[PDB]
This record gives C-alpha cells, structure tokens and sequence, in this order.
C-alpha cells in the first residue's frame, strides 16, 4: 500500500552568521525548526569560514541533489557529522542527516 | 476525493469519502490486535504536511502503531 | 456550565475547570510548534453528585443512582462542556504558517 | 466510537460501556413510573490513553500529555458517545400517559 | 413568590373487590400508582362490605370536597388511619392522607 | 411564555424565555450557599404535571434543595 513518507524536522535558517569556530561540537542557535517541503528531504548544515569571518548554513535538502555543487553520502545517517570539502581560499565543512532536529548538533 | 476503508461505515459499504488521508492503528499487548480503520479529514490533520495524528510508535510512545496513507481502499490489513 | 471565572476564583473539590500549562517540547515532544513555546491547556476534575451541571437525562439518573448508592462505583464525569481554539505558528520549508486550531483550550466543565 | 457490541462481547479494562439496571423503586425511589419496573441505563468506565476514540483536539492533546506523563493526575474521561431514548409510562390521575425519554440508555462511549 | 404546589403520588384504582375482612392492617393490591391530576388533591380510601361481599375503593381527591357525602378531616396526616361511617346496612370505613402512595398501607 | 431569572444569562440582561418552569438550587454546607438560578422547558420537565427535578431535599437525598416556580423573575433570593 502507498503509505505517505512524512517529511522531517530540520533546522532552516539558510546563511546565517555564525561564532562557531576551531570547536568539536557547535549548536545551531537557529530558532527556526522547520517541517521540510518535501518528504525525502534531510537536513543540511553549511559551514564556511574566508579570511574575515564565518557563515554557517542551515536547510532541508533533495537527498540526491547537488548542494554546493557536491553530493550526499552519508545522508541516512542518524547524526550530522562534518566532513571537509576541497575549495580555493575557503574553509569548507558540510553534514546530511536524518532524523528531527539533527542538524541543531554539528559534530567535528 | 479519497476513497478508505472504514470498519465502522456499515450502511456505506464499509467505506468513507474524504479529502484527507486514510487511517490505521494497531493496539498489540500479550496475544491481542485492535484493528481501526477510518478516514482523516484535511482539517483534522494538523498540519496537512505532516499530521501529528500519523506520527508512528516510535515517536508517539511505543504504545500502538499507527498507518497513514493516500491510496484507496489501503487501510486494511491481512497476512 | 462550570467555568473558569468560579472554578479559577473559588477552588472546591467538585467538578471544575483546573490549571494546566503545557510545553509543547517539554510536555508533548512537539519540536515543530514556532510559537507559542507552551500553553495553557487546562481540564476537568472531580466527582460529581447530584444535579451538578448534568449534560443529559442519563447524567442526571445516573447522578441521583450515586446519590442513594455512592457504593456502587458508576457516576457522571467531569468533562469539558465548551472548547476554545488556539493560534499556532509554525515553519512548513522557509515559509512561516499560522494556524488556528479549534478545542485546545478548556474554558467550562459538565458532568456527562 | 466504542459500542455494546465490542465492550459486551470481549471485556477489558480500558474505556468502555458497562452494563448496569437500574429498578426505578429499588434504585432511584421512583414510585411513580408504572412501566417499565427497570431498565438497562449502563454507563462509562475505564482509563483513556491516546488516541482512544479520542472526543476533541484537547482529548488527543491532553491523552498524549499523559502518555508521556502519567503520573500528572490529569487525562481523557471515559463518557458517553451517543444516547437512546426509553419509553416510560406513567398515570396521572386516572389516565394512563406513554412518555418517550431521550439520552437514557449508553450505548457508546468516548474519552473527553 | 408563586411556587408551584405538586401534587402526590396515590394509588388510584377505584372501586375494586377486596379480600381486607376483618384486619387491623390491609395492603391495598392496587397496581397503579398515579400522580393525583390536581395538586391540591390527596390520598383516599373507601372500605365497603354489604351482605354479600367486600370493595376498596383508591383515588386522588380535594380535601375540602364531599367524598361519599363526607367530609375530610386530619387529611393532613401522614398515614391513612380509617374511621367509621354511619350507613343502613352497610359497613363503611375511609382515610384521608397526605403522603406519596399512603394510601397503600391500611390501617384499621 | 415564561420570564425567569438567569445568572447566566450576561447578555440576556439575566433573564431567560421559557414555555416551562423557572428553577432555583441551594447548596449548604459549612457556611457557603451556591444559587443557581435557570429556565426550565417544558420537554425537559419530566413528567409536565410534576417533575422530578423540582422534588425538593426532603424527596431528594437531602444535598441540596430544590426550588421551582411558575411566576415572573420569581427565582431570585434575596434576604
């Protein structure tokens, strides 16, 4: 039987500045937790850092979709761990997961 | 228009009409089953994205399960 | 009806209308409520003798049976007689989405 | 809704009717009702977890509150869903009078 | 303030053949318990035995009308305690009492 | 039509329309008195010709006393 895939609870505050900085763990402090649009949907947390300050980004994201012109490994996962990602003069962190309010805790 | 079924709809040939999902839940404590199929009306799912009403055993309280769905006549249960 | 400006003013073991304030996080689990963070849901409680706001001819038979006969272990209910809605906001995606849900807040008790 | 002939036929503990007759002499201290001498008027007994048939909003609500928190003393009530009406007769004065009573008999309950 | 007077509940059966012979106390074995038509009514029993055989008579009735072409003292009374009536061969006993179904219980 | 006193009714300026009875309930016990003043109607008399929600506390069970009436604003107490 078609059973309805419900969509989850993500952090959705987009870019937003952000003190989180050299740190294993960090919360979000985005007060917006956000029923995602779409049923497949998971959490998505952006971490950047240029030569003056830092951004952190918070969404419900396409699982399969490119984000930042990078995939989603690891989006099953109940936790959202950071992992680095290659680009030039740019500090480059990002997590998928999925489970309610899991992207609030970024894990280094 | 969805079309579920509905153990309690005796003069509607055990069916509901509404404009909402299709409902289940199933009560198991020591050799029993509780079997209740209904229609949900879009007013009574709060919110219409994602009903509170449908959330599964694993995060209402692991007391009974519960069956949301959008496909006729889906909300019956046999092995 | 019993309600909450003589259940709130003169408490009494009776049915009445109670306090209950209810975080919607901290009492439901409900992490999607944006506002507000908790409410006033309160409910109903106590027994119920005799002619005590009776909602039907049963209530009132019933009452009257527990009356002559409190041993027996059948009365009337206290219960909620008239309901009020209450406005939530929540984020569905990016866009906020208020909406108003009926009976969510006791205002009166009977005895059904 | 939960009716007599699901509460009647497998009994349990939680929220159901109950049968219960009730001699309008014996009981009540009604002298006055000629026919019939009792009747089956039963009522509603048992605890109220969630979702059982669960009356308004605030019966879901306040069920949930006590799932996760049964020890707050606070929860649904076990409360007729819907009613029957008996047919009393009674004299007055000399003539005999057939009077049809509604909301006398439970046949269903709900959690309120 | 005008409250409304409510009438009794009496046994109302009528004239009806009777076994109560020579008793210090009769059950009336009247099936119909009525609420008297008026509220002013009370509770009246009439005890009858000519030559022949025996007959009770129960009915609601006003205090101050002539009943038999008699009068009804101590209608007020809670009991129904009868008293004797002068008649040319015929034995005649009646009660007056203000109490739901007194008129039951007859006393002699 | 009948015109009893309503404490209830606030915007009725505390007066109801009835085709029955007015009513009045006293409650007593260790100093306090609650009044409770209502219409009746005459479908809800049971029977019409005397019903047995205004037999008083001695017919009762002597909780509360009971008090019904047929004239005008006749409910209200007043010492």
């Amino acid at each position: 039987a078609g059973a309805v895939k419900f969509p989850q609870l993500c952090k959705f505050c987009d870019v937003r500045f952000s003190t989180c900085d050299n740190q294993k763990s960090c919360m979000s402090n985005c007060s917006i937790t956000s029923i995602c649009e779409k049923p497949q949907e998971v959490c998505v947390a952006v971490w950047r850092k240029n030569d003056e300050n830092i951004t952190l980004e918070t969404v419900c994201h396409d699982p399969k979709l490119p984000y930042h012109d990078f995939i989603l490994e690891d989006a099953a996962s109940p936790k959202c761990i950071m992992k680095e990602k290659k680009k030039p003069g740019e500090t480059f962190f990002m997590c998928s997961c999925s489970s309610d309010e899991c992207n609030d805790n970024i894990i280094f | 228009a969805l079309q579920c079924f509905c153990h309690l709809c005796t003069k509607d040939n055990f069916t509901c009409v509404t404009d909402g999902l299709c409902f289940v839940s199933v009560t198991e404590t020591t050799d029993k089953v509780i079997h209740n199929s209904s229609c949900i009306a879009e007013i009574d799912l709060i919110p219409r994205d994602r009903p509170f009403v449908c959330a599964p055993s694993s995060k209402t309280g692991s007391v009974t399960t519960t069956y949301c769905c959008n496909q006729d006549h889906c909300n019956k249960i046999e092995l | 009806a019993l309600d909450t400006n003589y259940c709130f003013r003169n408490l009494e073991e009776n049915c009445c209308v109670r306090p209950l304030y209810i975080d919607f996080r901290q009492d439901l689990g409900w992490k999607w409520v944006h506002e507000p963070k908790g409410y006033y849901a309160n409910f109903c409680s106590g027994p119920c003798p005799y002619l005590r706001s009776a909602d039907t001819t049963h209530s009132t038979v019933l009452g009257l049976y527990n009356t002559l006969n409190p041993e027996a272990s059948a009365s009337p209910c206290c219960v909620p007689q008239d309901l009020e809605p209450l406005t939530i906001l929540y984020y569905v995606g990016r866009t906020p989405k208020v909406e108003q849900l009926s009976n969510m807040v006791v205002k009166s008790c009977k005895c059904s």
